[PDB]
């Protein structure tokens, strides 16, 4: 019973959750109303996989998900939509205003009186579970709710549960495009919590996804639905290892064991290789070598950062479909001989490999082609520091003049907190610069006693 | 459920309010009688933002109408939507202010403010979660400016943690209808700058320019100006009433727009605007809306943005559109016109998207700028103010109502201070010592 | 004219409850630098700050580097009185959270062997005044005491209902408060009695931190008028000066006090006022230093006085030809760490300057390095002279 509890916070979290649960319902043969006709037609089976869905006596399947927001709008769209009968009616939406792009409003002022209900329902979901594996928290940097309330929730969860893994998928602010004037303050404030209380944070950038959609899928005018569907595919690839059989299965603990060298370096990038349109699915083989090479192309990264400017510290490749080990070994050997891809000298092995038999599914009305093979790569590297440094600069440009600060102090913060967060960020950045350095020449300086 | 109380004082406020209640009661399908005869199911989902429910499946707006002269009220009752309003909300007296700010603030309005506050308190106590207030009034008038400022002060005293918007029609250089506009405008701005979260800047010359040059109306009347105003007021609060890909409450706009407490004077704008026969010649796309929004001829405040720098801007789009186009267009506008945007804010463009457009359009957009050029407006008034205060041109009409000459000095100094911050952020560097 | 600021930070040697417990110190001071160590994270590093003055009043019977009360008074109060008697305005802010020791530094005990700032100021003022009362000279002193609560002014001495007074701007005399009682005094005893009478009227409420925490800023203003009869009829007031004694309510986090309603409103307003005061103080010091050295007149910049009543009423004292000094108290326990660091972060404002780390020698490594260097030097000397 490899069970996982999903938590969606804020507008971005709820919409990514809509995409994710559409994909999960289609993978398992579950209808929008919760019934599964496959078991009725066959007579019984394991298709009600306990990773995501809980089965009642009548044959209905209720997801193991928790949606939270301070705006009634985003979740009232779900209560009256296609999937109104799938979710439990209890959706934890405060009938009040929103955090208003304010960390303080969502952490100190209004995040209270909704936190207790959220933890009570999370407790109820965790009591139903046997062998709970971890949490998957979806939220967004730069928002009020998605930053502050996620901070509070993560703190309380780390207090209560403690040992369970807590993975985090989040939308980092982009370098150029933005949807708010006070994004840097919220991001720098919530880094201080996501550094301590999470176990592994996967960051995605909307500019990168727009570029991938433009170049690969030939979509000139994408919306958030396409980005959410791509993120859903990635999360499904991560979690497939504990839902279907495979040659090599990689659980959620092996993730953290292999990709996290030190406790403060748990910020890997994520990429998905066979992102291609139906028309271009032809004229292409889509072999293991091609997709493994495409994972390492800088253009296909989901965060606007160049891996060639840093060094790879760990890689985890999760394959789906008609894949066999020998091609994976050949592809890894080919990648190890390229000079543009540099690994830190203190990690000779480098690669973790997992294989699953279930091929990826196609969502009707989607834009990804039907393929026989796929790979999701997760790479813990040092280039991510660049993605932070830009943000730091932006923060400084506003904090020298204390712009937009009185909104934060009016909601229960003091000024010094800002400085504290900034200092923490510098320390984290410094750590990356210390771990990518090559070991000192002949690490024991030199040696050579008698004989 | 976010809910806003609407107040309208004076002739200008009442006219704009009547037109506004016709634009909002045609997007949320409401019969003039008060019944619902819409088609879409999303019209009633968030009807409680503006309307209370009455027993016969009817809907009554939260409007509160104020005036020191009864006649305007009659013009509202004998109209297309006169019967929609509750009779008890028609609070009024007699012997109007006579374009005297002192009468509106101290002598006459002080007697009627208690009744107006009683009605406001009754309306607010029934609300599930009050979001804020709106006020429509004119600075250059009598009962409008004085009573509006007095009510704003009292309400902020009673409800400090709620938003207070304000759609004010200020004086203009050439189109002036009163001889004592400078005094009223100065003493009103002295009150608005202290006790308001957001203020929107409207003046009749910009609206006339829009009517003459964009809409190509031969003989515009006040109805068209109120039409444009109502369009922007409906655009501002679209996200409280409808779903979208990226929402934007009033408080989000306040947080993102104002960098400091005293800079909350905004330049509003609306797009698209075409002149009937030209409609077939222009393709409606997001680039076209972005081009028209940032054009200096489209602003509603008669303040050229090219004479200053945008501290912040906000764009609320309505319609089914691609987020990539919105993001790329705002980034391109920032990058190309780099000289007209302040440098110590990395990105100064808020963007929001709502799914359901207006009734007869496929796409629309509302623009809220916060720029230093607004200083020019105040500076103009200040000039005229001193030109009349050095000689005490009409000062006895004000001091005869219990005022003192020092209050004028306080108001003038406060406006001059306010101009200072704008003039400051207005330059395009500071290196030399 | 110029209004250069001073920053002094004091420590308060343990109290009876903290002596009874086994609490440890965390604050150390050296030169112009203070350093604090996290009890919960002793492994990382200390945090260091630097000010104009660091006062180590931790060991009362100490003879070496003990921040005596007379030392503090000579540092700030004598200079400010001398500036006042020249015909200019001076101000003293008292900042600190509960248990810091603000009251002791501001007032002190009544044994009169270790006095605070204020009785020394008043005694020197009256002593000087009575000293220079020649045939031609005359002096008048009067006092006012008010508070600011949630951006509303109230009178502490007047026994009327605690209503909100109106703030006006006289064109020449600047901001003022209507109907604010102004009382004349003839000795420091009257000043301190009026201080007691007004302090009994402050708005004090119980939080999760202490049962009596200040919720409103307070201002005690001493107006000092000089009138000299030069030979003719010149008693016309030569100069009028202002001494401001301002008591700030400390900043707070909603975590420490999660009470809703009045407490949240008070905390938010206090934090807003403190942030605006920090901004105006920092802006005032910078241009100051600038001119004092650049003598240029970079226009008049623009100091945000109007973003709060507190800075608005103190416009004449903060700006212009004036002097300013903020004194901060930093409790000494290991339990109030979250307090103390925050106070330093507020004291870091007002001309934030480079602190530099506090690296020093490690005894074993120090001895090893010095002995190796000595061996190298002696060996080089021997080799140079052909004796090695
Ligand atoms: C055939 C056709 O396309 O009709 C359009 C039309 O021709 C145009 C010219 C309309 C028309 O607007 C005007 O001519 C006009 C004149 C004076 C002042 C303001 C507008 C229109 O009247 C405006 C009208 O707008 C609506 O129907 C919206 O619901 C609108 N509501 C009202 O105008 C309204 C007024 C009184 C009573 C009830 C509704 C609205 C706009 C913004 C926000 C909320 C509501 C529309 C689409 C049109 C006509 C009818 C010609 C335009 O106006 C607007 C605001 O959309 C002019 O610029 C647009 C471009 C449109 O193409
Ligand atoms: N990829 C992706 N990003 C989104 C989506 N929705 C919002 N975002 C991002 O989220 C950021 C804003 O934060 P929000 O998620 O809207 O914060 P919130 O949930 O609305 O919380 P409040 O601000 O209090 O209302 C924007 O910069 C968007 O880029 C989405 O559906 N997909
Ligand atoms: N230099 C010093 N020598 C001796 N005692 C000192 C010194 N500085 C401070 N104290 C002590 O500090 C205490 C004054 O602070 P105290 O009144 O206990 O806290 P508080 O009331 O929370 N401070 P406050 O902000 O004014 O309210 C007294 O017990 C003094 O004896
Ligand atoms: N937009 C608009 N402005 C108006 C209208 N009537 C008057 N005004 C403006 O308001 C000013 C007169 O103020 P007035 O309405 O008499 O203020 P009141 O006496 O308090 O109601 C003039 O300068 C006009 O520009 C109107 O119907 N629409
Ligand atoms: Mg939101």
């Amino acid at each position: 019973m490899r069970e996982c509890i999903s938590i969606h916070v804020g507008q971005a979290g709820v919409q990514i959750g809509n995409a994710c649960w559409e994909l999960y319902c289609l993978e398992h043969g579950i209808q929008p109303d919760g019934q599964m006709p496959s078991d009725k037609t066959i007579g019984g089976g394991d298709d009600s996989f306990n990773t995501f869905f809980s089965e009642t006596g009548a044959g209905k399947h209720v997801p193991r998900a928790v949606f939270v927001d301070l705006e009634p709008t985003v979740i009232d769209e779900v209560r009256t939509g296609t999937y109104r009968q799938l979710f439990h009616p209890e959706q934890l939406i405060t009938g009040k205003e929103d955090a208003a792009n304010n960390y303080a409003r969502g952490h100190y002022t209004i995040g209270k009186e909704i936190i207790d209900l959220v933890l009570d329902r999370i407790r109820k979901l965790a009591d139903q579970c046997t062998g709970l594996q971890g949490f998957l928290v979806f939220h967004s940097f730069g928002g009020g709710t998605g930053s502050g309330f996620t901070s509070l929730l993560m703190e309380r969860l780390s207090v209560d549960y403690g040992k369970k893994s807590k993975l985090e998928f989040s939308i980092y602010p982009a370098p150029q495009v933005s949807t708010a004037v006070v994004e840097p303050y919220n991001s720098i404030l919530t880094t201080h919590t996501t550094l301590e209380h999470s176990d592994c944070a996967f960051m995605v950038d909307n500019e990168a996804i727009y570029d991938i959609c433009r170049r690969n899928l030939d979509i000139e005018r994408p919306t958030y639905t396409n980005l959410n569907r791509l993120i859903s595919q990635i999360v499904s690839s991560i979690t497939a290892s504990l839902r279907f059989d495979g040659a090599l299965n990689v659980d959620l603990t092996e993730f953290q064991t292999n990709l996290v060298p030190y406790p403060r370096i748990h910020f890997p990038l994520a990429t998905y290789a066979p992102v291609i349109s139906a028309e271009k699915a032809y004229h292409e083989q889509l072999s293991v070598a091609e997709i493994t090479n495409a994972c390492f192309e800088p253009a296909n990264q989901m965060v606007k950062c160049d891996p060639r400017h840093g060094k790879y510290m760990a890689c985890c490749l999760l394959y789906r479909g008609d894949v066999v080990p020998k091609d994976v070994n050949a592809a890894i050997a080919t990648i190890k001989t390229k000079r543009s891809i540099q690994f830190v000298d203190w990690c000779p092995t480098g690669f973790k490999v997992g294989i699953n038999y279930q091929p990826p599914t196609v969502v009707p009305g989607g834009d990804l082609a039907k393929v026989q093979r796929a790979v999701c790569m997760l790479s813990n590297t040092t280039a991510i520091a660049e993605a932070w440094a830009r943000l730091d600069h932006k923060f400084d440009l506003m904090y020298a003049k204390r712009a937009f600060v009185h909104w934060y102090v009016g909601e229960g913060m003091e000024e010094g907190e800002f400085s504290e967060a900034r200092e923490d960020m510098a320390a984290l950045e410094k750590d990356y610069e210390e771990v990518g350095v090559d070991s000192v020449e002949g690490e024991g300086e030199e040696e050579g006693e008698e004989y | 459920m976010r809910e806003i109380v609407h107040i309208q004082a004076g002739q200008c406020g009442n006219q704009i309010g009547a037109k506004f209640w016709e634009v909002i009661s045609d997007e949320h399908g409401i019969d003039p009688t008060g019944s619902y005869h819409g088609d879409s199911d999303l019209q009633l989902e968030r009807i409680n933002v503006y309307y209370n429910e009455a027993t016969g499946n009817k809907y009554v707006p939260r409007a509160i109408l104020v005036d020191l002269e009864p006649g305007t009220m009659d013009s509202v009752r004998s109209g297309p939507f006169g019967q929609i309003f509750r009779p008890d909300n028609f609070v009024f007296g007699q012997s109007g202010a006579g374009n005297n700010w002192a009468k509106g603030h101290y002598t006459e309005g002080a007697e009627l403010v208690d009744s107006v506050l009683d009605v406001v308190r009754k309306e607010s106590e029934s609300c599930d979660c009050l979001q804020g207030f709106q006020l429509t009034h004119s600075l250059g008038g009598g009962t409008g400016s004085g009573m509006g400022t007095l009510l704003i002060s009292k309400i902020r005293e009673e409800y400090p943690d709620r938003i207070m918007n304000t759609f004010s029609v200020m004086p203009s250089p050439k189109v002036s209808d009163t001889v004592v506009e400078p005094y009223n405008a100065t003493l009103s701005v002295h009150q608005l700058v202290e006790n308001t979260d957001e203020t929107y800047c409207i003046d009749n010359e910009a609206l006339y320019d829009i009517c003459f040059r964009t809409l190509k109306l031969t003989t515009p009347t006040y109805g068209d100006l109120n039409h444009l105003v109502s369009a922007t007021m409906s655009g501002v609060t679209t996200c409280l009433r409808f779903p979208g890909q990226l929402n934007a409450d009033l408080r989000k706009l306040a947080v993102n727009m104002v960098p400091f407490p005293r800079l909350h004077f905004f330049m509003p704008g609306f797009a698209p605007l075409t002149s009937r026969g030209s409609q077939q010649y222009r393709a409606l796309t997001v680039p076209e809306l972005t081009q028209q929004m940032f054009d200096s001829k489209n602003m509603m405040a008669a303040c050229d943005p090219r004479h200053g720098r945008y501290l912040t801007v906000a764009a609320i789009f309505r319609g089914r559109m691609s987020m990539k186009e919105v993001d790329e267009q705002m980034l391109n506008v920032q990058n190309k016109n780099s000289s007209y945007f302040v440098e110590w804010i990395p990105n100064n463009v808020k963007t929001a998207v709502c799914d359901i457009p207006p009734r007869g359009l496929k796409m629309s957009a509302t623009f809220i700028g916060n720029s230093t050029a607004i200083q020019e407006l105040f500076k103009r008034i200040s000039e005229q103010f001193t030109a009349m205060f050095r000689r005490k041109a009409f000062l006895h009409w004000y001091t005869g109502e219990g005022m003192d000459e020092m209050e004028f000095t306080e108001a003038e100094s406060n406006m001059n201070d306010l101009v200072s911050e704008y003039q400051q952020y207005q330059d395009a560097t500071a290196d030399e010592q | 004219a110029g209004a250069s600021v001073k920053v002094a930070v004091r420590v308060r040697p343990f109290n009876s409850r903290e002596m009874s417990r086994d609490s440890k110190c965390i604050i150390q001071m050296s030169g112009s630098t203070t350093t604090i160590v996290n009890p919960k994270q002793p492994k990382e590093t200390p945090k260091s700050f630097s000010f104009d003055y660091s006062y180590w009043s931790h060991t009362s019977p100490e003879d070496i580097n003990y921040a005596s009360q007379k030392q503090v008074y000579r540092d700030i109060g004598e200079e400010m009185l001398q500036h006042a008697f020249e015909g200019y305005n001076v101000c003293i802010f008292a900042y600190g959270q509960t248990g810091a020791g603000k009251s002791y530094t501001m007032m002190g005990k009544q044994e009169k062997d270790q006095q605070g700032i204020i009785p020394q100021l008043c005694e020197d003022l009256f002593s000087r005044i009575n000293d220079t009362t020649n045939d031609n000279m005359s002096y008048s002193v009067e006092v006012s005491y008010m508070e600011i609560y949630c951006e509303r002014v109230r009178d502490l001495l007047n026994p009327k209902n605690k209503g909100n007074l109106r703030v006006r701007e006289h064109p020449l005399l600047g901001p003022y408060v209507e109907d604010l009682s102004k009382l004349a005094v003839t000795s420091y005893n009257d000043i301190q009695d009026l201080m007691d009478s007004g302090n009994k009227a402050r708005t004090v409420a119980a939080t999760n931190m202490n049962e009596t925490s200040s919720r409103s800023h307070a201002v005690f203003n001493i107006i000092f008028t000089q009138k000299r009869h030069d030979a003719e009829t010149n008693i016309t007031t030569e100069k009028v000066s202002k001494i401001s004694l301002v008591d700030l309510a400390g900043s707070e986090r909603a975590d420490s006090t999660g009470a809703k309603g009045t407490r949240l409103k008070e905390g938010a307003n206090i934090n807003k006022s403190l942030t605006t005061l920090g901004k105006v103080i920092s802006a005032l010091a910078e241009m100051d230093s600038g001119p004092n050295k650049n003598k240029k007149k970079k226009k008049t910049d623009f100091i945000p006085y109007r973003d709060s009543v507190l800075t608005w009423l103190l416009r004449e004292n903060l700006g212009g030809n004036s002097r300013t000094a903020m004194v901060a108290a930093l409790s000494p326990a290991d339990i109030n760490y979250d307090e103390t660091l925050s106070t330093l972060r507020y004291a870091d404002r007002a001309k934030q300057i480079r602190c530099n780390a506090v690296i020093n020698e490690d005894p074993n490594n120090k001895l090893i390095r010095e002995l190796k260097d000595e061996v190298t030097r002696l060996r080089d000397l021997l080799y140079a002279q052909g004796l090695g």
